[PDB]
């Protein structure tokens, strides 16, 4: 075990492309974006 | 599993989590614009 | 480069103001 | 910034943003006057009293940004940098003489909409207006009222904050402060009987002592938010670097690296 | 409720210590985001139809 | 790297392409001990 | 903050090639390695 | 030192908190490995050649 | 298993290794006779008792390996599981009659150098070898001593343990039992006058009761270290499920979704 | 599958014992 997300510095704009995010957590938004997406649209299918 | 293989050595390729979050970055943001436009 | 510098592209070089650009013109000695 | 007003968008296309790498922290407002480089205060890179001595590969800046927090993506651009320039006549010990600092950029930035430099002070412009009673504007994400003692209300801001503020007359300035007195240096506030009060506070530093040229309209920081006995107390003025004057030096540098 | 935690989905932890959590690949998701993409600007369009 | 003819799935839209870490480690363990091997013996 | 190295599950062998390793994680593993062959490797040449 | 930690190295965190820590390509390690085996190799046909 | 030995590589190429994915720990051991069955202490995957119905799902068996804990690079085969099939007439309740289940491979496994299942016991070699004396091998990585209680010394095996014992009558099985015995279960131990401890133990459930055909050298797994009183006591034996009376049910398992 | 089982390749596929191969034939009544 271990935690204090690390000890790790800022990101600069080069990094990116050169450095991604982790891909369990992009999945975990590419999953949360759609279910937003999906009851909010059974939001509009449903209150209409 | 491999099929974009570009160099046995290191096999198959795949994206970036950089080109994907981009991609959800300009995927997401148009969504929600038609929505919101009409939820409205 | 300067000589297009101090120009706010949503202002000044498309001509408009800032909630109160009065202010400091009219606290040149008074107002305008 | 105390008393003031969630600022408008692009405002300052010039407010820069210093950033510590690691850790994550807001330093001090800067001064974009060109695509590599920057003023910003001397004291805000190192402060030896507060043991200070942060370089180039400590400290970044988030240029063009609104939101002291949220990313601001597509538009947001934080570019690393070359070399810090610091002023050698730059005295902390008596009273951050000459606070104040040039600095390169590793990379250039991309002046859009959002991003653009402000004008530096001409000869007439230059002691043109500067005059006692003058409102004058400055900006930066900077704390806002005494934070480490007792104070509720809230602490930081969340998106840039505008000050419109009038000079003060050197006296006034003078006998308000128990800190020798510069004709570089200068305050500038809202006297005990006029009714708005609000001025710089903690961290606002580094920012842009904006004004806006008659003659052609356009924009002129002409100083540099050095310091400030506290955080707005009537009789009190925050008091700010002088650019045209030091302008000299910064130039020079220039005239040899950018 | 009120402040915001990050999602990190799809991770397993590899046999190896050292490995430890293995999280998707590229292709892994890009694949997910299309698969999304085709059903869900169908519904968008699938709005506006009716709303015009 | 690709094109089409190389790959089965390929897409643009998500910009270049590149390994997966799964391909590297094997690349890492395997390369890494080649080398010990010849270490290892060499040190006799 | 948080930690215990969160919630999840064993990998199973099916899984490697659809879940990979932590990039920042790799190139530790690899300077690791690289590093003790260096030394070991002057360690030799130094011996002789 | 009796146990052992893995290696976590070049790394940085994302402005967007969403996105935080964002590691090496797969392209910036691949390329990081052989600028290492080059040398490597060298250093260790360098032995033999000295060892015979 | 206690009083044991550092078991030898290969010995057990049938050796499965019964894990839980959340949290990751050992729970029994299995038997591998084929590249998608495995058989097993059914206790090990249901026991309302101690609370316990786990699924595929949940569970998955490591192949082949030695070392309880550290991962056995590019030998140890890993593989989620399919359908779990656990026989009906299994009694907890009472006492673990029939306490056996067998599992199919969500995808096959290939035997190699360290993978390869057991031969399973015919009519013949059946009762034929099965007889008081007799001794027997079995294995598993699991315990070595009486967990919850006075117990220092060694607890958790670092490589599958060796263990090689003599089949009982059932009369002294029944005796030193306190539990309703079957024709199905079995014990097997070291009595009291011959010098030689050892035994199953806590989690070495689910393992194979190994014993070597003398008539062409092949080994059969004829129990399944279902459980026992207490971890080598004087006395007590462990009891071993009965293979081949309950092979029948075995087939009629295989048989249909094999 | 079987007809193949019950047999180690790093004994019986490659002929040889275990430590211990012998004690279990030893119980077999008496010794070999
Ligand atoms: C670095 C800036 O963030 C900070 C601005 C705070 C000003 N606050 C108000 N309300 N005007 N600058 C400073 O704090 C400067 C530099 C470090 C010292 N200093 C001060 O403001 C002291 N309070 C006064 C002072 C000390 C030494 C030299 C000059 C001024
Ligand atoms: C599940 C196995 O791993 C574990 C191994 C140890 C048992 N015997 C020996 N000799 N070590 N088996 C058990 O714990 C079995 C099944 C669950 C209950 N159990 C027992 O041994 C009980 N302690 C006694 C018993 C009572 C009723 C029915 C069966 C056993």
């Amino acid at each position: 075990s271990a935690c204090k997300d690390s000890d790790w510095p800022f990101c600069s704009d080069e990094d990116w492309n050169y450095k991604c995010p982790s891909g369990c957590r992009m999945k975990g938004l590419i999953d949360e974006v759609n279910q937003d997406f999906t009851n909010r649209i059974n939001k509009l299918k449903n209150s209409l | 599993d491999n099929c974009c293989i570009l160099d046995e050595r290191f096999g198959s390729y795949c994206p970036t989590t950089c080109g994907i979050a981009d991609f959800l970055s300009t995927y997401q943001t148009k969504v929600d614009k038609d929505l919101q436009s009409l939820e409205d | 480069g300067e000589a297009d510098c101090g120009l706010r592209p949503l202002f000044e070089k498309k001509s408009l103001e800032d909630k109160t650009e009065r202010e400091l013109l009219e606290s040149y000695i008074d107002g305008r | 910034i105390v008393e003031g007003s969630d600022a408008e968008i692009g405002m300052s296309p010039w407010q820069v943003m210093l950033f510590r790498k690691s850790p994550q922290e807001l330093l001090c407002g800067a001064s974009l006057i060109s695509d590599r480089w920057v003023l910003t205060a001397a004291h805000c890179l190192l402060y030896p009293p507060w043991d200070k001595n942060f370089t180039e590969n400590d400290l970044l800046v988030r240029i063009g940004k609104h939101s002291r927090t949220r990313y601001e993506r597509n538009i947001e651009k934080i570019s690393m940098l070359e070399k810090i320039y610091i002023h050698p006549r730059y005295n902390w010990r008596e009273n951050l003489d000459r606070d104040i600092a040039l600095m390169k950029l590793k990379k250039p930035v991309a002046f859009s909409d959002y991003i653009h430099p402000v004008c530096l002070p001409d000869r007439e412009t230059a002691a043109s207006l500067l005059q006692a009673g003058y409102k004058g504007r400055v900006t930066g994400w900077g704390n806002l009222k005494e934070t480490w003692t007792a104070n509720v209300g809230k602490g930081q801001p969340s998106v840039l904050q505008v000050v419109n503020l009038p000079i003060v007359e050197r006296p006034v300035c003078k006998d308000s402060t128990r800190i020798r007195i510069t004709d570089n240096m200068f305050c500038a506030g809202y006297k005990p009987d006029e009714g708005k009060r609000g001025d710089a506070c903690e961290g606002d530093s580094g920012g842009p002592f904006v004004m806006k040229s008659p003659f052609n309209n356009r924009w002129y920081q002409m100083g540099i938010v050095s310091w400030g006995e506290g955080c707005d107390r009537d009789g009190k003025y925050g008091f700010y670097t002088h650019v045209f004057r030091l302008k000299k030096w910064i130039q020079k540098v220039i005239d040899q690296f950018g | 409720k009120v402040e915001r935690k990050a999602p990190d989905a799809g991770g397993c932890l590899h046999a190896d210590p050292d490995l430890g959590v293995l999280c998707p690949t590229g292709c892994q998701l890009q694949e997910a985001l299309l698969q999304q993409e085709r059903p869900i600007r169908n519904s968008v369009d699938e709005l506006n139809n009716n709303v015009e």
